[PDB]
């Protein structure tokens, strides 16, 4: 389709791309454009399989909620909002980390990172510790891309989650998805780290955005779909693992993100 | 004139250099008073400098002694009141300060309210011949437990705090009313257990995630009822839900001389040995069971649901 | 040194032993060609490989002893068959195996399980830091045996899909835990975490005089990314050894009695 030529900029994510893509290709018509929006959102998830996609790419055919005036100018707006919820997440969420704290990380994230550089602007001191991601190597790629900010690193096997977990003060990772009941999506090294760090009683933190809360409500690893899973690459996480939640909405807990997710109509 | 701004000074020195009245609810309302007055004689135009002021002044407020979440929220349900009485009449500039007032004298009736409110819910959670325990002093638990007492017979056992020994008046205003209480020091904590039916205590503040702030040696209380699965009910007004979630917060606990902790004629030892004596601790929420408060029971999952109607969002940061 | 090339010459030869076994083989064969050259020979060999199998092999031989040094290896040459046979029993019909690392006594038990006409499938771990799970796994489909590889960050996914987990030990410490591959302290926290029965398969030439507390007291000659990690006692549920069946609470006795 189109989704590959907008992948000239690293910095922005695949869910918010698929939605721009769709903002561009709104402006091609010559009701029934609920199909072509959806015959739309599938073709952009046919190519990538992504729930964080998926959710993005409803949230953003929601708006419907000549006479297309009304409905084109939503979609730049709409993208600005995106844009200012990664700065209000960092703000937000760079509070929670002090002097000295060690800080352990999962694999690559945008939201992680600036949150982050968030905290060393704000005159900190703290070690990083990520786990290498064997199936695609990001956690090594971040380790990097943190090299060049002067905060100590420290690159580690997915295999040694368990090991280095008594030197971590907090434990901090992204979300590819949120489901009603309170848990998040990741990579697959997530759920048995947040189970480690739920035995070390280690704080556990997440920061994801609001156009990844997804409806669904899985009970174990098998209820997720299985086209969200393709050597598995996402995995499920109990609510009862996440002390705390960190979106552009405000702080919420885990059993304080069904209502969010009930309110936004999604 | 000059009235307003000389009280000002005055509560916020005696705020600061020291404590104010003995009871919070007497804390709340003459901070209600405080803010009133603020708001009666003064030359504002419209409800932007008004708010702006109250935020100035509830700042200063906060800045004189943050290890008391009071005064704060009472800032903050002043805001909201401006902002629900703008949003109603301008949703104008000529009525506003009557609305204002009549909204600050019903929120001081609820407020004188809530104590009657809260010890009318004894006799639900208490029954006969049960073991209670209760550490430190507070005016909430000593009316439930004297009203929950008056129609039935129990066992009541106080701890008292290491540094401030607080718990043998509570024991002695107890035992003065027949509760047949019992005083033991916080070292004997664990072995009490096994034998506890309910607990009961107060807290100082209730926190956004359901935590809530307490004197010390509450963790240690609340570790032992884990362990051994006993409840654990903690009343607190409706003033007391704090809409900051915890943070780092290195100053959460309050400092104070450790004179109380070691005495000065200890001799030359002073000058290499730390000394710390914090006043108050950290309770996760998932040692607490029930949240009673002046409109019922609810279960810390209800925190954020209660704090959204009081506080509004924009007025988390004050 | 001096007998590196034997070490190398054994470890090349046959490849049934382990380092433990190798060491003793060049201690009794350089016997016959004396305290003190024994330890000394201990200590290079323990520096040459850097494992605590090969140190409490050293030190039960140097206890043990030469017409004494036979027994000890033809002990331990049927030690592996004597704990297969204790530990093919509790395995049952349709189960599922979740293993970590390659080792070759946990083969045994698993063929002889195969050869008690028993069927169940194996979960193997491919070992990021050496690649050994795929050398298990391609050892083990020889045997009939439906057994399939996946990654280390997956153990928290697949353990719902587990009935129990046997993995092996490089050695035993006096609490009952056990020095294994640095991936398995968090398997054995997962299979806690779920009721999963966690089942340890050793020898007893693998005791050492160690009582770590956590991650810290393991000694840095034998983590050395590191390549060894400590289990807890309390997420061990049986152990199999030559002694007989052990519960992790009683094998500081036997450890007391064999004098390390």
């Amino acid at each position: 389709y189109f989704k590959s030529q907008m992948k000239e900029d690293p910095d922005m994510a695949s869910a918010v791309a698929a939605i721009r893509t769709l903002l561009e290709f709104l402006k091609r018509d010559k009701q029934g454009l609920r199909a072509n929006l959806t015959s739309a959102i599938e073709t952009l998830c046919g190519v990538d399989s992504s729930v964080a996609v998926s959710s993005g790419g409803e949230l953003f055919l929601r708006f419907i909620s000549k006479c297309k005036k009304i409905m084109i100018e939503r979609g730049e707006l709409f993208l600005r909002r995106i844009s200012l919820s990664r700065n209000k997440i960092a703000d937000l969420c760079h509070t929670f980390i002090k002097d000295g704290a060690t800080i352990l990380t999962h694999a690559y994230s945008r939201v992680v990172l600036r949150v982050l550089e968030a905290a060393v602007a704000a005159k900190k001191r703290f070690s990083v510790y990520v786990t290498e991601s064997q199936p695609d190597l990001s956690g090594k790629k971040m380790a990097k891309a943190l090299c060049h900010l002067n905060v100590p690193v420290t690159v580690v096997l997915d295999a040694a989650v368990g090991y280095i977990m008594e030197k971590a003060d907090l434990v901090i990772v992204g979300a590819e998805g949120v489901v009603e009941n309170g848990g998040i999506i990741n990579k697959i090294g997530t759920n048995q780290m947040a189970v480690c760090a739920k035995a070390q009683n280690k704080p556990f933190y997440v920061v994801a955005e609001s156009f990844k809360f997804v409806r669904l409500f899985p009970l174990n690893q098998q209820d997720v779909p299985d086209k969200f899973k393709y050597h598995p690459w996402v995995d499920y996480t109990a609510p009862s693992l996440i002390t705390l939640l960190f979106t552009d909405l405000g702080v919420l807990t885990p059993s304080a993100v069904s209502d969010e997710l009930i309110k936004l109509y999604l | 004139g000059s009235e307003l701004s000389e009280r000002i000074e005055s509560f916020v020195e005696t705020l600061k250099r020291g404590g104010g009245p003995r009871s919070s609810e007497e804390m709340a309302r003459e901070t209600l008073g405080l803010l009133r007055q603020i708001i009666t004689d003064h030359r504002w135009s419209n409800a932007g400098e008004l708010m702006e002021l109250i935020r100035r002044e509830g700042r200063r407020m906060t800045a004189a002694q943050p290890s008391e979440t009071t005064v704060g929220n009472m800032v903050r349900r002043v805001l909201k009141i401006i902002r629900e009485e703008y949003g109603r009449l301008h949703g104008h500039y000529a009525q506003l300060q009557s609305n204002i007032i009549e909204a600050i004298n019903e929120l001081l009736v609820e407020l004188e309210g809530t104590m009657e409110n809260i010890a009318a819910q004894a006799l639900e959670h208490i029954h006969s011949n049960e073991v209670i325990m209760t550490i430190g002093f507070s005016r909430t638990v000593e009316a439930f437990l004297k009203e929950a007492a008056r129609k039935r017979k129990f066992h009541v056992i106080v701890a008292e705090c290491a540094p401030f020994c607080q718990g043998h008046e509570m024991a002695v205003n107890l035992s003065k009313a027949g509760i047949e209480t019992t005083v033991m020091t916080d070292a004997a904590i664990f072995a009490v257990m096994s034998r506890v039916n309910k607990v009961i205590i107060g807290t100082k503040t209730i926190l956004a995630n359901g935590a809530l702030r307490a004197v010390t040696g509450t963790h240690t209380l609340a570790l032992a009822a884990k362990h051994h699965s006993t409840p654990l009910i903690v009343c607190a007004p409706m003033f007391k839900l704090s809409p900051q979630f915890p943070n780092e917060e290195d100053s959460f606990h309050k400092f104070v001389a450790p004179e109380e902790v070691l005495p000065f004629t200890e001799g030359d030892i002073l000058e290499k040995v730390s000394v710390h004596c914090p006043v108050f601790d950290y309770v996760p929420p998932e040692l607490i069971t029930l949240f009673i408060s002046n409109i019922g029971g609810n279960a810390p999952s209800y925190i954020y649901r209660l704090m959204s109607e009081l506080y509004h969002p924009d007025d988390h940061v004050l």
